RNA sequence: GCGAAGAACCUUACCAGGUCUUGACAUCCUUUGACCACUCUGGAGACAGAGCUUUCCCGGGACAAAGUGACAGGUGGU
RNA sequence: UUAGUUGGGCACUCUAAAGUGACUGCCGGUGCAAGCCGGAGGAAGGUGGGGAUGACGUCAAAUCAUCAUGCCCCUUAUGACCUGGGCUACACACGUGCUACAAUGGAUGGUACAAAGGGUCGCGAAGCCGCGAGGUGGAGCCAAUCCCAUAAAACCAUUCUCAGUUCGGAUUGUAGGCUGCAACUCGCCUACAUGAAGCCGGAAUCGCUAGUAAUCGUGGAUCAGCAUGCCACGGUGAAUACGU
């Protein structure tokens, strides 16, 4: 079966305001229908809310949250003897950050406030204190891997 | 019924909106382009022969 | 103050005709402004390839018109006579204003 | 006393002109904050003047047409980068280090018959 | 209040929309010729100004008036034996819509799968 | 004519087949003009309208004015599958 | 969302009713050579009935009305 | 000058003919070599992006209805003319699509930025009238000149505040507009009223590897009128590929 080998990787650009690529990846992950400006302004407003409430720069808060919601073990399906079973596996760094951002946005869209800036800010603040929907998502993933070790 | 169809199409209609177009080589009613008065099939074959000036197979 | 528009389906014979007109006007007259290339215009005709079925198999044909514009500023009787007496090739269309 | 550059991006083309002055950016006889009311676009436009340390020594007057606003900004950036390249040869490495001299070659592809887009294909069903 | 009890939390326009026979632009025109602004809530209406609203609404056909009118309109078509009367009786699309498939607002939920 | 060109009635139907039935008007009118508007002066008479096969006789009442002559002669037959 | 890059009439090949038979469309034949167009009457229309009417050119030819075949005419089947 | 308007000039974009330019050509590693991984310069780097281009053969695959044709049938009819109807039927099942189920949103006001195309028995401006679809009017155009032609998403203010609702628009009632001899069966569009299902969809299944998918508008052929279809054009613009 074909695939001819490893492929190149995308090269994102640092954000014009917060000079980091991870902010750009978060903005891309929140994007809908190719509307960069909307998600970009939403992220800027959410970081404004963060800086207003916590009182410190939003970048270290964001990095603490991401470090707090990145996974280590994950469950993958293996087909042996005609049956499929879940098994533990360790993520690479790229997949680590990918899962972190995916869960962050997925469980920030499912909160219960009026706007999206508030939802994103509250999710980030919760993740910075080891609490929230995104935090438990990596807690069970650690649990699910152990129960099938 | 084909020669009667062609003859009726050539005749002046009872009303102006009665009139329609047919390919001038083969009396075909559908798919008639009206810069050439040709249906798609006659158009294609005459274009391959090289007898429609200016038109050539489009690569772009 | 004399305008000439030339239009054809290919640029080789039309290039020859335009250059020849410029040569004759320069010979029998005094002045001429070089041939300005007007934008070519192309039209596309998409046609079903089969006779009965097969919508998804098609064929494009195209038709391009090439244009040039020439001006003579110093008009003299010899220039007008020579320009009107030229025998351009068939397939090249000339319009003099 | 004038350094000229031509930028292009997508279907946008920009005539950028650079004259010694104070830092006044002019776009289509309109102010550069009135023409571009966002901020990241201004950052990407003034990247070429920040890569080298010559941000506030020049005025740029630009003349853009074609494409959309991000295309406007990309064409302006390319034009000012080329104008700075004209100002002094020694700017050539720095502008090359950030990829500000490359004219971006990717342009919108072609609609193909039998498909709904360049690559999008109709929905398939065995039965 | 005005024919019926319109909601009291909302604006006057949106509350007036709750009367049968009044939509959006008719509500705007009512509040325009009634000398009343439209950002004021329904709770904040006075008695004279609401009375002008009542006075204004008496010249428009609303609730049972319109229901009787439309019912008579349908009944005439039914009882003169027209085509639209037949369509009204059988519960099929009245305009020229196609019924080979997909006419469900008139035929109701998909009936017994044969 | 759904415009301000006036209403439409086909001339052979009205001219002297409707305006001519003024004395002893007790007979039917056969017509193929399904497309004619029922004028106010049509009322009282019975017109036989072609439906594709047969001439269905319709007796013009007071409420039929403004409708088309063919609304009262269905073309398709269908009885409960 | 296939022939169909356009089914209200026409398209139209299907059905009902009303009509035609060298014919709606071609070559030759025999007499006449410009026939057609237009007005009114009847009819749903095709079609019939009266008047003004048809101006070939240089024996040739393409057009044109009448009568008759030799023939035409089939989106009929494989 | 209301204005690139007028004068003036090809400087710059642009237009279109002829050339140049990219070849693992140079450097390091690896290999016996082909080649593979990185590096320089360059607008572009590994057949740069995309088209047209479909070998020998397979399926008695599709088409006697685009055309042509052997053989077999009809010939006061299986040929020919006309008006009306039907191809639009409706208990239901399947295929391909469009619109939504709302706050990354709805309504109102302001306000930027395209490309590719069509126009002479044609496109149709300004001004005036109408709530609107439209009417009237006739300018400029056989067009890099004039018209179609308002781009829409995006952005800025005010409001709504999670509600089957200021979501959603089906369905139905009345009054109209155009094209056409004619709009009932059976056209498209508008105004006011009405305000259905629908809270992101089960087992399952489809497309897509980059200016792609996703999303927003624009033009054209057919065409008196009629497209959510087809064919093209640009605006904004991702995620992921460990591996067989
Ligand atoms: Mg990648
Ligand atoms: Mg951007
Ligand atoms: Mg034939
Ligand atoms: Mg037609
Ligand atoms: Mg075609
Ligand atoms: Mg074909
Ligand atoms: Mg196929
Ligand atoms: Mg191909
Ligand atoms: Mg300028
Ligand atoms: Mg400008
Ligand atoms: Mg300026
Ligand atoms: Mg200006
Ligand atoms: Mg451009
Ligand atoms: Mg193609
Ligand atoms: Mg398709
Ligand atoms: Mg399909
Ligand atoms: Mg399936
Ligand atoms: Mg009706
Ligand atoms: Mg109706
Ligand atoms: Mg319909
Ligand atoms: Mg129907
Ligand atoms: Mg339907
Ligand atoms: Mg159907
Ligand atoms: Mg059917
Ligand atoms: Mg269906
Ligand atoms: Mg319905
Ligand atoms: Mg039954
Ligand atoms: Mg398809
Ligand atoms: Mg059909
Ligand atoms: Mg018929
Ligand atoms: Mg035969
Ligand atoms: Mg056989
Ligand atoms: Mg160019
Ligand atoms: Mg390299
Ligand atoms: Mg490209
Ligand atoms: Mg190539
Ligand atoms: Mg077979
Ligand atoms: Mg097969
Ligand atoms: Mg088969
Ligand atoms: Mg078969
Ligand atoms: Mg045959
Ligand atoms: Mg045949
Ligand atoms: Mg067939
Ligand atoms: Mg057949
Ligand atoms: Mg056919
Ligand atoms: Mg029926
Ligand atoms: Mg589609
Ligand atoms: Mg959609
Ligand atoms: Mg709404
Ligand atoms: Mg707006
Ligand atoms: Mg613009
Ligand atoms: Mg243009
Ligand atoms: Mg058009
Ligand atoms: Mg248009
Ligand atoms: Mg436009
Ligand atoms: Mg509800
Ligand atoms: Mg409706
Ligand atoms: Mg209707
Ligand atoms: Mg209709
Ligand atoms: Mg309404
Ligand atoms: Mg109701
Ligand atoms: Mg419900
Ligand atoms: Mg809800
Ligand atoms: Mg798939
Ligand atoms: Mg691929
Ligand atoms: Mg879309
Ligand atoms: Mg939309
Ligand atoms: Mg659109
Ligand atoms: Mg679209
Ligand atoms: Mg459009
Ligand atoms: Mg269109
Ligand atoms: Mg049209
Ligand atoms: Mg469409
Ligand atoms: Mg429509
Ligand atoms: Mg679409
Ligand atoms: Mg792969
Ligand atoms: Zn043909």
């Amino acid at each position: 079966m074909p695939r001819k080998g490893p492929v190149a990787k995308r090269d994102v650009l640092p954000d014009p305001i917060y000079n980091s690529k991870l902010v750009t990846r978060l903005i891309n992950k929140m994007m809908v229908d190719g509307k960069r400006g909307k998600s970009q302004a939403i992220l800027y407003s959410a970081f404004d809310i963060i800086a207003q409430e916590t009182g410190k720069d939003p970048m270290e808060v964001f990095e603490q949250a991401m470090k707090n919601i990145m996974p280590l073990l994950e469950v993958k399906a293996r087909r042996v003897g005609g049956a499929n079973y879940q098994v533990p596996i360790e993520v690479r760094a790229d997949r680590r950050s990918t899962l972190g951002l995916r869960w962050l946005v997925n469980y920030a869209r499912l909160r219960g406030e009026k706007t999206m800036e508030v939802r994103v800010a509250r999710e980030i603040m919760d993740a910075a204190n080891n609490t929230g929907a995104s935090v438990k998502k990596r807690e069970d993933t650690h649990k699910m891997a152990d129960a099938n070790r | 019924a084909k020669k009667s169809m062609i003859a009726k199409q050539k005749r002046t209609p009872k009303y102006a909106v009665q009139a329609y177009t047919r390919c001038e080589r083969c009396g075909r009613p559908h798919s008639v382009i009206r810069k050439f008065k040709l249906c798609r099939i006659c158009f294609r074959e005459l274009a391959y022969k090289g007898q429609i000036p200016g038109v050539k197979k489009a690569s772009w | 103050k004399i305008r000439i528009r030339l239009k054809a389906y290919d640029h080789r014979i039309l290039d020859q005709s335009a250059e020849k007109i410029v040569e004759t006007a320069k010979r029998s007259g005094a002045s001429v402004s070089g041939p300005i290339p007007l934008p070519t215009e192309k039209s596309i005709y998409t046609v079903l390839r089969a006779v009965h079925k097969y919508k998804d198999s098609r064929e494009q044909f195209e038709m391009r018109t090439h244009k040039r514009l020439i001006d003579i500023v110093n008009p003299t009787p010899q220039t007008v006579d020579s320009l009107m007496r030229l025998d351009l090739p068939s397939g090249v269309d000339i319009e003099i204003k | 006393v004038q350094y000229y550059g031509t930028g292009r991006r997508k279907s946008s083309v920009a005539r950028v002109r650079l004259v010694p002055g104070d830092g006044k950016i002019v776009i289509n006889n309109r102010d550069w904050e009135d023409y571009i009311p966002f901020a990241a676009l201004r950052e990407v436009i003034k990247q070429p003047l920040v890569a080298t340390e010559t941000l506030g020594n020049y005025d740029v007057l630009v003349n853009v047409h074609g494409g959309g606003y991000t295309g406007q900004a990309g064409a302006i950036r390319h034009g000012v980068a080329r104008a700075l390249l004209q100002v002094a040869p020694e700017y050539r490495p720095a502008l090359k280090s950030a990829g500000l001299l490359t004219r971006d070659p990717r342009m919108k592809e072609r609609k193909k018959y039998g498909l709904k887009g360049a690559r999008r294909a109709p929905q398939f069903s065995k039965r | 209040i005005a024919g019926v009890d319109v909601p009291r939390e909302k604006r006057i326009v949106i509350s007036l929309t709750y009367i049968y026979g009044i939509g959006k632009q008719t509500a705007k025109e009512v509040l325009a010729e009634a000398g009343v602004s439209e950002d004021t809530r329904t709770r904040d209406l006075t008695e004279e100004e609401l009375g002008k609203i009542r006075e204004i609404l008496d010249r428009i056909k609303v609730e049972g008036d319109l229901r009787r009118e439309v019912n008579l309109n349908i009944k005439r078509l039914i009882e003169i034996g027209s085509y639209r009367g037949m369509r009204h009786r059988r519960g099929l699309p009245v305009r020229g819509q196609n019924t080979k498939n997909n006419a469900r607002t008139r035929k109701g939920p998909s009936k017994t799968v044969a | 004519r759904s415009l301000k060109k006036g209403p439409f009635v086909d001339d052979h139907l009205m001219k002297k087949v409707e305006a001519a039935a003024e004395s002893e008007k007790k007979q039917v009118i056969k017509t193929w003009s399904r497309r004619s508007t029922i004028f106010p002066t049509f009322v009282g008479q019975t017109i036989a309208v072609y439906d594709g096969r047969k001439h269905v006789p319709v007796y013009v009442q007071e409420d039929m004015v403004g409708h088309k002559l063919g609304e009262f002669a269905p073309t398709r037959t269908y009885r409960g599958h």
